[PDB]
RNA sequence: CGGACGGCUCAGUAACACGUCGGUAACCUACCCUCGGGAGGGGGAUAACCCCGGGAAACUGGGGCUAAUCCCCCAUAGGCCUGAGGUACUGGAAGGUCCUCAGGCCGAAAGGGGCAUGCCCGCCCGAGGAUGGGCCGGCGGCCGAUUAGGUAGUUGGUGGGGUAACGGCCCACCAAGCCGAAGAUCGGUACGGGCCAUGAGAGUGGGAGCCCGGAGAUGGACACUGAGACACGGGUCCAGGCCCUAC
């Protein structure tokens, strides 16, 4: 079960929806930086985004969040967790010059441990 | 343990050249770096407040200072930490007052009142010399200031001579050399604030400074160091002591 | 009570007249700020405003107290230089 | 170069840049006289001098000795027994900060 | 911009840690002063703000829009190395500064803000000083021989690396030196001084409170940012202790 936040870089609006069942299993194994059609999952965008969006449009996975509140970092390979002592973003906000803190992040791959998934519409 | 420089100063640790009460309080104004040294200078707020008595607190002193009502060497000074030193001139034009800063026979600094005519001149002691790009000569003076001169007239400026200069615009007049008949005013040591004429110089080997003998007008002789002998005249003074 | 001015002093930078005076009260208590101000202004031709009393002080056995007063040219320079606690203590400002 | 001590230079020459004469080493500070005690190292000498310390309680004195290690150039090649003059300089090794400048009297 | 000061304590340390005299011609320095010179031409992102959020929390994700005394790039000044000459400066004394030539690496800047019809506060380079520090040296100050030999990068040299800088500080090679009965090494106790108590004085004893210096922030080790820290109220790990939890 996933909550999709689908955002358009055309108007600046986003919509939240749900996905459950076998159409969800098409995401597990996928990574950040990979493109996916919208019908592959079982939803059309003119229905929900509002007025009209053409067909043929695909979606790009940009981020996500684990069920415990730990976000995904593209440059960390795997569907697992890590503590890495990073210095910038995503997944930490410095609040000072030269500040570093060892943080808990999820990896570059999607897994059933996830709740949130951020998608960007491509044109 | 200390990880850096100091920013405070306690009153029991203040230099002896000051007229200050050491037990009344715990804290003193730490001067800021500037022209003179710490053992040879006193800030401005102490002058405004404890010497002349134009203020009883420090807010009032800051307030008069931030309005250009006090000058030092013909220049406005708004910083209550600025160090004032020997041969410097304090001017209040709203009261017509002009003072020259000098030490006592005890080693403490005072204010000698002078006139508006002599308030426009300041003597300087040449403390070193350098050659800088453009083939020019740079004289390094005794207040940490500097002057530029051409190569053609380098032999006329040496490392103990004295130079009189209009203070604000900083133009030279009346160089004075270091010879065997020049008038002198001692600035540090055991014989501070004395005055007389030079008699003899003496050099020594391998790092030890040079010594000079002096004769006061009562006829008595006394020695001191050559860097402590400020030259102010040839046969008589040019300023008021 | 008698009031005897010992010293007046001029200040051009802050714009004030500083006044050191003695009070003589033989057999009476230490007088009040209102009375001392009244006498000062009556005797030196000053404004009941633009004038503050910094302190009235009594000593061990003297029957002779001392005072310090300041007279300003302008109420503006006054409110700018002087702090508020003496102004309230005198009555020239309401907290 | 004529270093500032008013002694006479040696009647030799060296290429070592660690010699006050003939080289780039510069001297400053104090200078003393002593006697050579040992020269078993290469271009290194051990110098000794003596003085008297005073005991305030017993109103008497006490002879004390002082040892230093000094650089020894090859134009001025001192040996055990020489009365010599040493001067202070920058740290040359772990235990050497003085240098020999002139032999005042050579032993037999 | 500042938080590296101030404030607390006396564990460790018998040491160039402290005191005093000297030195750096072997070094660094934001705020400050003086003098001499400069501000040319282009580009970019991103917080706040709007849409949608997730997690028990602590914390934190995606998309759109935007500015600077924010960030980046060209140029010119300037910084550093080396070689060959000239000898103008200081100094007690030039592996220093200045002049000329040559071959090369790095490489600035905010004419911004305010008042006003020029004044106030400011930006960058250089030469010097001041302020504050790092390093070196001579002298000086406990007890123990039921502790007598210790040291093996240990002592020096030649050549180099690295440091802000000299240096076995570290490395490669050649030698056999260094300390010691005037007591080394080892062990014990202990922050050092100005000072204090006592005594006729010589002298004996102590050194918590105030000042100057040093060291530490539960034990120990390691790093980032900055002129400056291996950083009490900032970071990482191990050990040992405690707390919240929806585990
Ligand atoms: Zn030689």
């Amino acid at each position: 079960t996933f909550k999709l936040v689908i955002s358009n870089p055309k108007n600046g609006v986003a919509k939240q929806v749900e996905i459950s069942g076998p159409e969800a299993d098409k995401l597990i194994g996928r990574r950040i930086g990979e493109e996916i059609p919208a019908s592959e999952l079982g939803l059309n965008l003119s229905e929900i985004f509002g007025e009209e969006i053409p067909a043929d449009a695909k979606l790009k996975i940009t981020g996500g969040t684990d069920k415990d509140g730990f976000p995904m970092r593209p440059d960390v390979h795997g569907p697992r967790r890590v503590k890495i002592l990073l210095s910038r973003g995503p997944g930490f906000r410095p609040r000072e010059r030269g500040e570093r803190r060892k943080k808990t992040v999820h990896g570059n791959t999607i897994s059933p441990n996830i709740v949130q998934v951020n998608m960007k519409i491509v044109f | 343990a200390r990880k850096g420089p100091k920013r405070h100063l306690k009153r029991l640790a203040a230099p002896t050249s000051w007229y200050i009460h050491r037990k009344a309080y715990k804290w003193a104004v730490r001067p800021s770096p500037g022209p003179h040294s710490m053992k040879t200078s006193i800030p401005l707020i102490y002058i405004v407040r404890d010497y002349l008595g134009y203020a009883k607190t420090a807010r009032e002193a800051r307030k008069i200072l931030n309005e250009g009502k006090i000058l030092v060497d013909g220049r406005v000074r708004k910083d209550y930490k600025f160090p004032v030193g020997i041969m410097d001139v304090v001017s209040i034009p709203e009261t017509g007052e002009h003072y020259r800063v000098l030490p006592n026979r005890i080693g403490k600094l005072i204010l000698h009142p002078i006139s508006e005519e002599e308030a426009k001149l300041k003597p300087f002691r040449i403390n070193n010399k350098r050659m800088v790009k453009g083939a020019k000569v740079q004289l390094n003076l005794h207040d940490g200031s500097n002057h530029l001169v051409s190569l053609a007239e380098k032999d006329a400026y040496k490392t103990s001579y004295t130079v009189i200069m209009q203070v604000p615009e900083r133009q030279i007049v009346k160089v004075l050399p270091f010879e065997v008949g020049a008038y002198v005013f001692v600035t540090q040591g055991k014989n501070v604030a004395r005055k007389g004429k030079i008699v003899e110089v003496r050099q020594f080997p391998m790092g030890w400074p040079d010594v000079v003998t002096i004769e006061d007008e009562n006829g008595e002789l006394f020695d001191t160091l050559k860097e402590y002998a400020f030259v102010i005249g040839k046969d008589k003074p040019e300023i008021s002591l | 009570m008698e009031i005897k001015v010992t010293e007046i002093r001029e200040n051009k930078l802050l714009g004030r007249k500083e006044i050191y005076f003695d009070v003589l009260h033989e057999g009476e208590p230490t007088p009040s700020r209102e009375a001392v101000k009244g006498k000062l202004v009556a005797m030196l031709d000053l404004d009941p405003n633009t004038t503050v009393i910094q302190y009235i002080r009594s000593y061990f056995g003297s029957n002779v107290s001392k005072g310090y007063a300041k007279a300003y040219e302008t109420r503006e320079r006054m409110l700018y230089i002087e702090p508020e606690y003496i102004l309230v203590r005198d009555g020239l400002v309401q907290k | 170069r004529e270093i500032g001590l008013r002694v006479q230079p040696p009647a030799e020459v060296c290429n070592d840049p660690k010699c006050p004469w003939h080289g780039n080493l510069k001297i400053h500070g104090r200078y003393v006289e002593g006697i050579v005690v040992s020269d078993k190292g290469k271009k290194t000498v051990v110098v000794e001098r003596q003085y008297y310390h005073y005991l305030k309680k017993y109103e008497r004195y006490e002879l004390r000795k002082s040892k230093v290690h000094a650089h020894n150039p090859e134009c001025i090649n001192a040996k055990v027994g020489d009365k010599v003059l040493i001067a202070e300089t920058r740290p040359i090794s772990k235990t050497k900060s003085w240098v020999v400048v002139a032999v005042l009297q050579r032993a037999e």
